[PDB]
This record gives C-alpha cells, structure tokens and sequence, in this order.
C-alpha cells in the first residue's frame, strides 16, 4: 500500500481522494469546503450529472462537487 | 456538534509569550488555531493533523508559533513565542466532523471548519 495522504486522484476521467491513511474515501465527504459522493465500490466520485443517493436526487459538476446543498 | 473551550490568553509586552490551550469535545482529522483583529477577517495561525501530529503555520508566525496536541486530554495548544503588536486578537479554535477533510493549501482556511470555540483575548503592548 503506497502513502498518499490527504488529496485527490485525477484517473482515468475518475476522481478519487484519499484520506490520512492512504485509502480512497467512500461515501459523502466534505473535503475542502466542497460536497461529494465517492461511490462505495469504485471509489468514484459522482460526476457530471444527476444521481439518486438514499432516494434524492442531486447535481455534480464534472468536478465531482455536489451543487450547493 | 464538537465543544471547543480555549484558555491562556492575556495581556503581555511585546517579545513575551503566552500559550493558548483549546479543550475540545472529540478531535475531528485537523484541529486549528484561527485569530480575528476588529474590522478584519479571521486569519488561521496554525494546523494540526491528528493522526500523526503533522504541523502547518501561517508564513507570519513561523518560529514564534508551535502548535501541538494531548490526545490524553483532548487539547490543543499553540506556544505564542515573541509577541508582537499585530498578534493582538481574539484566538478561537476549531475542527470539523469525521467526514471533513482538508487538503495542504487549505488547512488554515476557515471554511473547511464546522466546530468552533468562543474565543480567548490576546493583547500585545508596546510598553
């Protein structure tokens, strides 16, 4: 397991971000100020669209953050 | 919603010291030291990781300020070595929830804080 603490992953068009422990992080996250959703398989930051997480439904810009909230 | 409780401050000369500690409810992953002048901004002074103890400092404060932590007793200090006028503020502490994270550039900026403390004064004179 390679050290990589506290920040993002640009991949493959995917976006990831990695906390203090070097592992991607799952789930709604604040980082920065800025709202996300990693997917809790892929790791993916939901990007780019509208998904439904526990039954509502939200924006991402392509840069993964949550519109407004 | 973390309970934060900050000590220490106090009137002092310039070249003195005083050291300001910060009780807190929980730790969340970063524990800062922010300070507001009157008709300015609050400013961030210095940055703790938990997990590991890594240090970040404003550019103004570097070799006067040391922040550290006891885990043992959920507090946060910040050692204010060589006191100058522009030091005179209100100190507050904070942190954030268990989903918050911080990256380098951004562990002084306010806004990646949810919890804040009340404050505690600090007065820098000249004579």
């Amino acid at each position: 397991a390679i050290r990589y603490q506290n920040r993002f992953l640009h991949l493959l068009g995917k976006i990831y971000y990695f906390g203090n422990n070097s592992k991607a992080v799952t789930g709604w996250q604040t980082i920065n100020g800025k709202v996300y959703y990693f997917m809790p398989d892929t790791a993916m930051a939901a990007a780019g669209g509208l998904f439904e997480i526990d039954g509502v439904i939200y924006f991402f810009g392509v840069d993964g953050v949550k519109a407004m909230g | 919603e973390v309970q934060l409780v900050e000590s220490g401050g106090g009137s002092v000369q310039a070249g003195g010291s005083l050291r300001l500690s910060c009780a807190a409810s929980a730790f969340g992953n970063y524990m800062g030291w922010f300070r507001q002048a009157p008709g300015k901004e609050r400013e961030g002074v210095a940055a703790i990781r938990t997990g590991g103890g890594s240090t970040y400092y404003t550019d103004s404060v570097k070799g006067r300020f040391t922040i550290s932590q006891d885990k043992a007793k959920n507090t946060v200090y910040l050692q204010m070595n060589s006191l100058k006028p522009e030091d005179t503020a209100m100190y507050v502490c904070a942190t954030a929830g268990d989903r918050w994270h911080a990256t380098d550039a951004f562990i002084l900026r306010d806004f990646v804080y949810e919890y804040w403390g009340q404050g505690t004064q600090v007065t820098v004179s000249s004579a």
